[PDB]
């Protein structure tokens, strides 16, 4: 504004507007993508609390690795931190059955 | 006020940028103590929730007793669990420690 | 805060209304997500 | 914070059972979206009329 | 498949409480689920056994099936509703003896009267 | 355009709706399906002033 | 459909009979369900009504 008169001033302001409108559209598009993702993830967290923590799971790999025994949950900065305690076998031998 | 009386913590301080750039970070739905209350009550429910049929009754049983039922349920016999209760607790403790 | 800019911004339609509404909805989504998640972690009965 | 029913553990070979004496049925309603409205655009007309 | 065509055992997957039956109707952009659950109330506290053993015959032990052994001597109740009934072979299973099982010497239930 | 560069086959992209389809995919062979194409325009029959 | 093993056979049984098996399956004994069949149906009906 300080340097240019309206017919050119307009064009220059308009460049800044286009760039900023673009930036805000990109921002919003990502907040929508990120909030959609977090919401799906939240439903996964819901399932793990019910399947993992409030129950012993029989689903291989759903909770942790190995055979699930017990899980615990604490809060984390943007969600939940699952602590899955599993049973891990070792020193397998072969026998006849 | 922190961003005025102290100013930005470092280069590219995105919290102080809010009052400059025109954006605001909003607080979360629950405060920390409430979230802690939820996971604390969850911890105390584990032994007595994953115990028997239905989701309606609560068995206020020791955590240790719950673990032994959980281990029995995956194929470790009771004779083994009975002989090894201290060994099992120690291994569990090593896993978490 | 520049009036000339605001005057030109108006020719792009209700741009800012769209930005605000999109984010408002996106923000409500987390409050709903959190409320639902915690409603489910919540125990009926628990030991101290 | 809505506290859960507190059920104490016992220093014994027994345990406390918090068990219902009554019940009700209730309905959890849930909506799952499976579709969105399908739209096509005559882009050439939209842009240039 | 989990809710409507089957009774679910997954807490919170279908509705709240214990799932019994679900129904489905169409909705403007999808399906509307109608989940009927069992909601307990008026909980009471009772004292329960982990299992019961014949005191004279300590290797002969039982555990409740989908319920609890409660004091009232011992009786059985289903897990979702307090309603004491006799301990019988239809509500018990034989188990290996454990340190937490009670040694009973008087009113032995029929599965232990051997 | 053939290997030798001559045009042996062509589509008039405004002839009909089927032709519009081929042009939008830039191909003489498109997959089966139901596709939206440019609308059939109403045209002025006169003017008012 | 939600009655027994496999997805291949269909038991054309009353809805009410299905409910009682569903309740028995979650821990309510048969003695209870038998004494309370009208109470159970009424509670169910209240939940949907
Ligand atoms: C109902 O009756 C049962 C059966 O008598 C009773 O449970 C038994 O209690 C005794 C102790 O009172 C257990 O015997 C020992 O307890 C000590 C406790 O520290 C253990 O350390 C011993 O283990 C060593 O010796 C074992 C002998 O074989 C070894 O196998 C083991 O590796 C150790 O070396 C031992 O357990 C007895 O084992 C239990 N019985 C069962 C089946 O667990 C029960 O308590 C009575 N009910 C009530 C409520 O009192
Ligand atoms: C009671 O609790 C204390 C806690 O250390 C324990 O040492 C003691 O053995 C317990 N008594 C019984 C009967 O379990
Ligand atoms: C169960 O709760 C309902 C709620 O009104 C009550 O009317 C009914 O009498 C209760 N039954 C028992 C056994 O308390």
């Amino acid at each position: 504004i300080q340097r240019l008169d309206p017919p050119e001033q307009d064009a220059q302001i308009d460049r800044l507007i286009n760039g900023r409108l673009t930036t805000l559209n990109a921002f919003v598009a990502q907040q929508l993508v990120r909030s959609e993702s977090a919401a799906l993830s939240a439903q996964l967290a819901k399932d793990k609390v019910n399947e993992c923590v409030k129950a012993q799971s029989k689903r291989s790999g759903f909770c942790g690795q190995g055979t699930h025994i017990v899980s615990f949950v604490v809060n984390a900065p943007n969600g939940l931190y699952f602590m899955h305690v599993g049973y891990y076998p070792s020193n397998h031998i072969e026998v006849v059955s | 006020d922190d961003c005025m009386q102290q100013g930005p913590a470092s280069a590219r301080d995105l919290i102080c940028a809010q009052y400059v750039a025109g954006y605001k970070v909003l607080p979360p739905l629950m405060d920390v103590n409430m979230e802690a209350a939820y996971t604390s009550s969850l911890l105390g429910s584990i032994a007595g929730v994953g115990w028997t049929a239905g989701l309606s009754s609560f068995a206020a049983i020791p955590f240790a007793q719950s673990i032994f039922y959980r281990l029995n349920g995956v194929g470790i016999t009771q004779q083994v669990l009975s002989e090894n209760q201290k060994l099992i607790a120690n291994k569990f403790n090593q896993a978490l420690g | 805060g520049f009036q000339k800019c605001e005057q030109l911004l108006r020719e792009y339609g209700q741009f800012c209304s769209k930005i605000n509404q999109a984010l408002h909805g996106a923000n409500l989504r987390q409050d709903d997500s959190v409320r639902n998640l915690f409603a489910s972690v919540k125990s009926s009965q628990s030991s101290p | 914070f809505n506290h859960p029913i507190q059920v104490d553990q016992l220093n014994s070979s027994y345990f406390k059972l918090s068990i219902p004496t009554n019940f009700s049925f209730g309905v959890t309603q849930e909506y799952i979206q499976t579709t969105i409205q399908k739209v096509t655009v005559d882009c050439k007309q939209y842009v240039c009329n | 498949n989990e809710c409507v065509k089957a009774q679910s055992k997954r807490s919170g997957f279908c509705g709240q409480g214990t799932h019994i039956v679900s129904f489905v109707v169409n909705a403007p952009n999808g399906l509307y689920f109608m989940h009927v659950g069992y909601y307990p109330s008026n909980h009471i506290e009772v004292v329960s056994a982990y299992g019961l053993c014949d005191a004279a015959n300590p290797t002969n032990c039982i555990a409740p099936v989908n319920g609890y052994f409660i004091k009232t001597e011992w009786s059985y109740t289903g897990s979702s509703f307090y309603a004491p009934e006799p301990i019988t072979s239809l509500n018990t299973k034989y188990v290996a003896p454990q340190v937490t099982y009670q040694n009973i010497s008087t009113n032995l239930p029929p599965p232990l009267l051997g | 355009f053939s290997v030798d560069g001559y045009i042996r086959r062509a589509i008039d992209c405004g002839f009909n709706d089927l032709s519009q389809l081929h042009c939008s995919y830039e191909s003489f062979d498109v997959e089966s399906g139901v596709y939206s194409v440019s609308s059939f325009e109403a045209k002025p029959s006169g003017s008012v002033v």
